[PDB]
């Protein structure tokens, strides 16, 4: 059938019963460097079977009146293994991702995600002079959520969390132009995308410089009877592809 | 000394001009290309991805999430409709925010079809049909069923593949139309209706919601660039 | 660049269904309206070559406007050099996120008469000098000073009444493509300034008379029109919604989506 | 485009007032509009906004029991209720539509409210 | 003397251009490079699927 | 809150006219000047340090760096007897300055 997948990577596998098929990124899968591209004079460290796998990041609940969740993505994979500890000794790095969001539900309950992988997202402070702080923008391994309302313009430094305009100021339907899935709980279960290096230098800083940002945004909210279970969370795992780093110094 | 004899159109400034100029720093050097991803070579590569739309517009649902999901629940009586709003998708103010209408708001001429993706947001065991009309102008909005099966329609089923695609055709007697509002190229209307009702077991919450995707097909194709009556500015930003 | 032709059709009834599909894969279904209705074999000669990033981007636009005043010493006018002060060239480059592309910058320099109050005031033609300090020269403090020799800074000088003056310029950036979004701060402890304007650094733009004051006061004003040639562009982007804020950041004040109707059923 | 306020009123101690601020000439759906209050005998003062678009307001720390700013996107009006009326609010009212980062571009002309017995 | 003599743009005749200075970044705007590649922003997905089949099979 | 200190200034016709206001800590350049005709009708003058709006004759002109800021009326006519605020808008909430009315010398 095209409804069971199996990944692969270092020591982990991420089975699957029912999924829609996987999107691979603007059309190309993560490769290594070349060598007509490259500007680093000296070689390169390539583990690729201590970092490309997949780690767990923390569950958050789904509940009815919830409005979205966001992670910033070379920033959330900062103390996981011997990934989080060639980032603190390495200058430079290079990575592809492979994004897995998976919440199940039964027969009888309700409800939509949009998982989107949006590149190089500011967001924009509460008060219209400063701007956020590094906190309030990201935590480690740890889901930062929006809200329903508005934040008001008392608060010194805090980002915008209005789900509507997406924290950008783009319009949040407008959103499906960035590589996305749905997680439709009528059929669909998981789903899965592959995403590439995208940035304009051929290698960049990993701890000054969050060029991805997952969201999970929810257009129909949960919703069940009396009886059913009322606790759904959400997990994501996420995996480095095609790591390498120059430049080793100290810890930082 | 060959003698020239300048023409009308001396020491003008066009906005829109196509000439050489001297180059203000000689033998520089650029940056080598990389392979990035994501290339765009022309606007209709990103007016063919869809985007929801928002048709549930009622003056308290536009600063939420709550205008994106066309609400859907089980009947008693039969026939009722679901949504309705003509198809301007430069002017009408449901398609005028999407990505679709804001690539078309550029520009003053359009042509092609479009396509409407609808996906079924609801329970895994309710079922239900519904009908999806397009009638051209001419005559008013369609009142019931049966003034709106006349016209362009297809009876979409929900089960296991969970969404339907309507497109609507190119049916005009001019070969492009204006983005603006202009009553000389009206370009009809879009409706919905209950085929038969929505029917839940025991334990399932009626109420089903509908989301509504909007794209251009193959053919579509724009003209005479303009510039955009969304932004506005008063002061410099400093 | 001809866009595709529908091809004829005929009633069918078989088990192959191109309007269901599953928009659940992330993946937009292409039909063609020739697969849910009878068509017939029109052909298409409409084309789409108003609509590539090179049509659509090359257009010249204001980006900034500065006045001086020639009876006034430290009468001159300076620009950080940066596109994002107008709004509607703003939104045209914040639709891709990298861009590479070569300029072609133009200047409009206008004149007006001040109320002086000497009796039988002449003026002859006025001289302008442009001077683009790059990031790091020497700058100048008053309008004559050593700075404005133009030793290796490039410069133009215009008489009143001309052609408007118009250079070349090219790709002049550290990277392979100009970044107009950023995430990311300046120090490493990550504090400081954070957003885009930790990547601008492009230089100053000063301007001044050459003619000296003679007997009237002249309030200049130039305007700064940009127009990029050999456009490439990366990585789409949904455009702006709300309101512009600041130059330095992405601020706004919340907005609703779209305006209101009254009701789901009325056109 | 003008902003065209109320006429002037009058309220007992105790009573509650409401004055009006006509937008007309834009769209009323996408400023702010803000209320800055003048004591005849002192400078300009900060009351609070509202998004017309989302009615989401929010005052100064000093006003924020008496005012109750209120808004409707129909016949585009913007409405301010004083309440709990005392001899301090004999002032004259402004509104004001802030363009783009803190600049109040187009004020209105103002009504005098005075409270008397 | 170079002279590229290319062609017009018309609906349903040759012209001539030189380019005169040394800088690449000096010649005339393109105006004429059309491609299309839109099945990078459509199908982006990695086992490809008909139109006249079924997606979830 | 930022205290915003400024009271009734003299001058005659056709002189040059300065005021300044003087704010509590380093506000960064944001400093707007209103003008408040003697009928009530407010008008936006200079929405920078220097920069004038468009609208405005150019008799009026501004500087000042830090905390200290000028507005400077090269000269005085008829129609700019009025009274000027200064608005800082770098902390919220936005405050006003005190009045500054001008008037004739003799
Ligand atoms: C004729 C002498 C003056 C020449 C001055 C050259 C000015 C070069 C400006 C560089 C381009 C700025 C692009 C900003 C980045 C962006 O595109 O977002």
């Amino acid at each position: 059938s095209d409804r069971v997948r199996s990944i692969t990577l270092g020591n982990s596998t991420i089975t699957t019963q029912e999924c829609a098929n996987v999107v691979v990124g603007y059309g190309v899968w993560p490769e290594y460097l070349k060598d007509n591209e490259a500007t680093a004079e000296d070689q390169p460290t390539q583990p690729d079977v201590a970092t490309c796998r997949f780690y767990t990041l923390e569950s958050v609940q789904w509940m009815k009146n919830s409005a979205g969740w966001w992670w910033k993505l070379p920033d959330a994979l900062s103390q996981m293994g011997l990934f989080g500890q060639n980032m603190q000794y390495h200058y430079l790095g290079r990575t592809g991702y492979t994004i897995h969001v998976q919440c199940n539900a039964s027969k009888f309950h309700q409800g939509c995600l949009l998982v989107v992988c949006v590149p190089e997202a500011e967001m924009g402070c509460s008060n219209l002079n400063n701007t956020p702080e590094f906190s309030e923008l990201s935590g480690g391994d740890s889901a930062r959520m929006f809200t329903d309302t508005q934040v008001g313009e008392s608060n010194a430094k805090k980002v915008q969390t209005a789900v509507w305009n997406a924290g950008m100021g783009v319009g949040v339907g407008n959103l499906t132009i960035f590589p996305h899935q749905w997680i439709n709980l009528r059929t669909n279960n998981s789903a899965t995308l592959v995403m590439p290096y995208i940035n304009s230098v051929p290698m960049d800083n990993m701890f000054r410089h969050n060029n991805l940002t997952l969201m999970i945004i929810p257009f129909v909210p949960l919703n069940y009877s009396e009886g059913s279970s009322p606790y759904v969370p959400i997990t994501v795992t996420i995996a480095p592809m095609c790591a390498e780093y120059n430049g080793l110094r100290l810890a930082s | 000394g060959l003698p020239v004899m300048t023409t009308p159109g001396s020491t003008q400034f066009l906005t829109s001009d196509d000439f050489q100029s001297p180059s203000a720093m000689p033998q520089f050097d650029v940056t080598p290309e990389m392979q990035i991803p994501g290339r765009v070579n022309n606007l209709m590569e990103i007016a063919e991805v869809d985007s929801v739309v928002p048709v549930n517009n009622t003056e308290d649902n536009v600063s939420s999430l709550k205008a994106y999901q066309i609400p859907v629940q089980s009947n008693s009586d039969n026939g009722k409709q679901v949504f309705g709003f003509p198809l301007q998708p430069g002017a009408n103010n449901v398609l005028n925010r999407t990505l679709l209408g804001e690539i078309l708001n550029y520009y003053t001429h359009w042509s092609g079809s479009i396509k409407l993706t609808f996906m079924f947001c609801g329970s895994a065991m309710a079922t239900g049909k519904f009908l999806l009309a397009y009638s051209p102008p001419g005559a008013g909005v369609p009142k019931n069923r049966k003034d709106a099966m006349l016209g362009t329609h297809v009876i979409w089923d929900v089960g296991l593949q969970s969404s339907c695609v309507l497109c609507v055709p190119w049916i005009s007697q001019t070969h492009y139309r204006y983005v603006v509002e202009d009553e000389y190229t009206a370009a009809g209307y879009v409706t919905c209706w209950y085929q038969t009702n929505i029917v839940v077991p025991a334990d399932v919450q009626s109420s089903c919601d509908i989301l509504c995707f909007v794209s251009a097909c193959n053919d579509f194709s724009v003209r005479m660039l303009k510039d955009t009556p969304f932004i506005r500015q008063d002061t410099f930003y400093q | 660049a001809r866009v595709a032709d529908t091809i004829s059709s005929r009633p069918t009834n078989s088990e192959s269904i191109p309007a269901l599909t599953a928009a659940e894969t992330g993946h937009t279904s292409q039909v063609v309206p020739s697969d849910t209705m009878q068509t017939r074999h029109v052909k298409n000669y409409h084309s789409r070559s108003e609509s590539s990033i090179e049509n659509f981007l090359c257009r010249s636009a204001c980006v900034y406007y500065a006045t001086y005043t020639n009876n006034s010493k430290k009468g001159f006018a300076e620009w950080v050099i940066n596109t994002r002060q107008v709004a509607q060239l703003r939104r045209k480059l914040e639709l891709f996120t990298y861009l590479r592309f070569d300029l072609e910058l133009t200047f409009v320099i206008t004149s007006a008469q001040q109320p002086s109050t000497a009796s039988s005031v002449d003026a002859p033609v006025q001289t302008h000098q442009i001077m683009y300090v790059p990031p790091g020269g020497p700058v100048p403090t008053k309008v004559k000073d050593y700075a404005w020799q133009t030793s290796t800074n490039p410069s133009v000088f215009w008489t009143e009444g001309n052609a408007p003056p118009r250079m070349s310029i090219p790709f002049i950036s550290i990277g392979n493509a100009y970044s107009c979004f950023y995430d990311g701060w300046t120090q490493f402890s990550r504090n400081g300034v954070y957003g885009i304007n930790t990547l601008n650094n492009m230089g100053t733009l000063y301007m001044r008379h050459v003619n000296e004051a003679g007997q009237g006061p002249i309030k200049s004003t130039v305007r700064i029109y940009f127009k990029p040639k050999h456009v490439k562009a990366w990585v789409p982007r949904p455009p702006r919604l709300c309101q512009y804020e600041k130059q330095k950041n992405v601020n706004f004040s919340p907005i609703g989506v779209t305006t209101s109707r009254t009701d789901i059923i009325t056109t | 485009v003008q902003l065209q306020q109320s006429a002037a009123e009058l309220a007992r101690p105790g009573a509650s007032v409401k004055m009006s601020c006509k937008a007309s000439g834009y769209t009323f759906t996408t400023y702010t509009m803000h209320w800055v209050k003048q004591r005849p005998g002192q400078g300009l003062e900060w009351i609070g906004y509202i998004n017309p678009s989302s009615r989401y307001t929010e005052y100064n720390q000093k006003f924020k029991d008496k005012t109750t700013l209120t808004a409707d996107k129909s016949s585009s009006t913007a409405y301010m209720q004083l309440s709990s009326l005392t001899f301090e609010d004999s002032a004259v009212y402004y509104c004001a539509r802030r363009s783009e980062a803190d600049r109040f571009v187009y004020w209105g002309q103002g009504t005098l409210v005075t409270v008397s017995a | 003397m170079g002279a590229q003599v290319s062609t017009q743009k018309t609906g349903a005749i040759h012209y001539t251009n030189i380019n005169y200075y040394k800088d690449a970044a000096s010649n005339s705007a393109n105006r004429q490079d059309f491609t299309q590649d839109p099945g990078k922003f459509t199908e982006p997905v990695k086992d490809i699927m008909v139109k006249t089949m079924p997606a979830l099979n | 809150d930022i205290q915003m200190t400024q009271s009734s200034l003299s001058a005659s016709l056709g002189d040059r006219v300065t005021i300044s206001c003087r704010a509590s800590q380093d506000i960064s350049n944001y400093l707007n000047w209103y003008q408040q005709k003697p009928d009530g009708s407010v008008k936006l003058l200079i929405y920078y340090t220097s920069t004038l709006h468009s609208g405005v004759p150019s008799r009026f002109s501004g500087s000042g760096s830090g905390t200290d800021y000028s507005l400077t009326i090269n000269s005085l006519e008829q129609e700019d007897i009025a009274t000027y605020f200064c608005q800082q808008g770098n902390t919220f909430p936005f405050t006003f300055g005190g009045g500054t009315k001008l008037e004739i010398r003799r």
